[PDB]
């Protein structure tokens, strides 16, 4: 029975409260004018450099590691607005203990089609101070933040300053600052008791860093954001898995996630799922190669559906029971697909994605190892 | 006198049914045991719906009819001259020892602001092993609160059993926290000359099983089970969890490759 969680959410609620209570100084608060000014510009070149202050708490871990129960506890202790990346996460975090919408809905989303990146920009001081970063992030959603800024100047963020956002891996880096801005842009508009109180928006982003640059990478990786949010004092990691009950497979998913050297023993293990069943979910690595079952799978009912996806589209998806990726175009890519089904009595694969040449990314794993080594990061089993 | 907080519900989403409920201003078990007879002149009531409960009105109170409502679960006639579906049968609804005590703690009795102020664990009432003296007619069969109010209000658990619930919650959490805190200090202080990362995962994932494995967690729950509510003879005991973990945390020889040896063993027995 999960119990160590009941005693690891405790220190998390302490730090989340310490962050949700603190009040900024005088000037360190977006004045209302700073928003019409953004609405007063035609090219993201008139944007004046200046902080939008914020603090963030990271709850990260493997899929099925117990992040859901930490959200369940925080929802029922702290006053928070609970949200998700995409309606998968929304229908996930949605009610078995005591509504929930996507974080895109919270700041509003015409706003769908976006020519993001159209307008240009370059940074200045190499260790860009937050003011340099947000100057870029606001630019990225020009024609997105622009309509949002014009309309509101022409309110769930106004209820609480703790904002739970599950599945942060689906949101790009430019959504860390946007959710900041449209928070400050709403609290400063209506003048809610939060605004008078000088409270910084405390975001609690929960999601898998290695299993799906996004928000989590933008916080874990950038030096200035680490120094600003003090992620040493604002990080808790759920080392566990309640759906993998076999030793070898759990070791595979552990040598993959935390980035340690592959072993010929592990290779030997993986040479047991290679198979060149009507249920095994056919994940792929091309959006054309999934329709390719127009020929083989479709009309196979003529002679005789989550079934077809791409591995990078199945991230954060829920599967019950065969990777058919194209060779040469695949170690952090299979990890997304192999971890959908709970056990290895349903996984199938077509090329042994550990002896075949592949592409391995290791920045996130390096930071995760250094973080677990940090004495001030909460670890929960 | 008696300040009573009545958590109430109504057939037409808001008669009134106090489906759980009383304190006196101080200036601990025994006084409540003397209040839960089987004891106040005046019952001033704060009637509340879903701290996690918000007062909806107040009534000063004929302590006769009110005591009737609190005791034999009777509904107050709107004698009061002074939400969700009956849901409430799904949540908080395994059985009596949970339905009558955890409802009264979670929503009502964290006003004492204990370290239990914090979740709906319904996981400490089960380590609350007070003897169950059975009774017939306890067939739930409840779907449109009197059907559940009588059920709740005349059960033996809520007496000296009720008075010893907050104290046991606190005691539970205290021993648990001391053991988990000592274990956490031993885990953290050992993440500070460090090993090649190949077996740093072996260290973390093996320490977090040498101190919170299912069998040793069960042993701890045994060392923290309570049979009589009276704090005097409560049948708790020193927990072995720290003492049986410090069988594994003899990493002091690592001051003058071992983790996968224990990993291989543990993995064999698991
Ligand atoms: C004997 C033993 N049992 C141990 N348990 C309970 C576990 O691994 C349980 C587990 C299994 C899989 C994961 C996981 C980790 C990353 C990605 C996916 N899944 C985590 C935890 S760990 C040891 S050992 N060899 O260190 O003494």
């Amino acid at each position: 029975l999960n119990f160590t969680s009941m005693h690891g959410v405790q220190p998390i609620l302490k730090r989340i409260r310490e962050l949700s209570q603190q009040q900024l100084d005088g000037a360190q608060v977006p004045h209302l004018q700073w928003f019409r000014d953004v609405a007063a510009l035609e090219s993201p070149a008139g944007l004046p450099l200046r902080e939008f202050p914020f603090a963030v708490y990271l709850i990260t871990g493997n899929a099925g590691s117990g992040k859901s129960t930490c959200v369940q506890t925080i929802n029922e202790v702290l006053d928070c607005v609970v949200t998700g990346a995409t309606r998968i996460a929304a229908q996930n975090m949605y009610s078995g203990a005591f509504p929930i919408n996507t974080i895109f809905h919270e700041f509003g989303f015409n706003h769908v089609q976006a020519q993001l990146g159209q307008y240009p920009y370059t940074l200045t001081s190499n260790p860009a101070s937050l003011e340099d970063l947000q100057r870029r992030d606001l630019t990225y959603y020009w024609e997105v933040i622009l309509d949002l800024t014009k309309r509101a100047l022409a309110p769930a963020f106004t209820r609480s300053n703790v904002i739970v956002i599950d599945e942060a891996g689906l949101l790009g880096r430019h959504l860390l600052t946007a959710v900041v801005y449209c928070w400050w842009m709403i609290n400063a508009l209506y003048h809610t008791p939060q605004y008078a109180a000088r409270l910084r928006p405390v975001l609690v982003c929960v999601g898998s860093p290695t299993q799906t640059e996004n928000v989590l990478t933008y916080l874990i990786c950038n030096r200035t954001l680490r120094e600003y949010a003090r992620l040493s004092y604002s990080w808790a990691i759920f080392i566990n898995n309640k759906r993998c009950v076999e030793h070898e497979f759990g070791n595979l998913m552990k040598v993959l996630e935390y980035g340690l050297p592959i072993t010929e023993e592990h290779m030997q293990f993986v040479d047991r799922f290679v198979v060149p069943l009507p249920g095994w979910t056919r994940l792929f690595s091309s959006h054309k190669e999934v329709s390719a079952y127009m020929a083989k799978l479709h009309a196979y009912l003529k002679v005789t559906s989550k079934l077809a996806m791409t591995i990078t589209r199945s991230q954060g998806l829920s599967l019950d029971k065969a990777i058919c990726f194209t060779p040469g175009n695949l170690l952090n890519s299979a990890y997304v697909a192999m971890s959908r089904t709970t056990s290895s009595e349903f996984l199938r694969m077509n090329l042994n994605p550990l002896r075949e040449r592949h592409e391995r990314d290791d920045v996130i794993s390096e930071h995760i190892l250094s973080a677990l080594r940090d004495p001030n990061v909460v670890i929960v089993y | 006198p008696v300040e009573v907080t009545a958590l109430y519900a109504t057939d037409g989403c808001v008669p009134v049914y106090i489906f759980s409920y009383a304190y006196t201003h101080d200036g601990r078990f025994e006084e409540s045991r003397a209040l839960y007879q089987a004891n106040g002149d005046s019952f001033r009531v704060t009637f509340c719906l879903l701290g996690r409960t918000r007062p909806m009105f107040v009534c000063r109170f004929d302590v006769a009819a009110l005591q009737d409502a609190l005791a034999h679960g009777t509904p107050l006639q709107p004698h009061i001259a002074t939400a969700q579906s009956p849901w409430f049968l799904s949540k908080f609804g395994p059985d009596e020892k949970s339905l009558v005590l955890t409802t009264r703690y979670y929503l009502l009795q964290a006003q004492r602001l204990g370290g239990g102020g914090a979740q709906a664990i319904k996981d400490i009432c089960a380590t609350y092993a007070i003897p169950h003296a059975p009774r017939p007619d306890t067939v739930s069969a409840a779907s449109l609160f009197a059907a559940i109010t009588r059920f709740c209000c005349t059960s033996q658990y809520a007496g000296a059993a009720a008075a010893g619930f907050p104290l046991y919650v606190e005691r539970r959490i205290a021993a648990d926290v001391r053991e988990t805190s000592a274990l956490e200090k031993f885990i953290t202080h050992d993440r500070s000359l460090r090993v090649s990362d190949r077996e740093f995962i072996t260290y973390i994932y093996l320490a977090h099983f040498e101190c919170f494995s299912p069998p040793r967690l069960a042993t701890h729950l045994r060392a923290v089970t309570t049979h009589d509510p009276n704090p005097a003879a409560s049948t708790e005991q020193p927990s072995p969890l720290g003492r049986e973990a410090v069988q594994f945390f003899c990493h002091v020889r690592a001051q003058l490759s071992f983790f996968e040896r224990k990993a291989s063993r543990n993995a064999l027995e698991h």
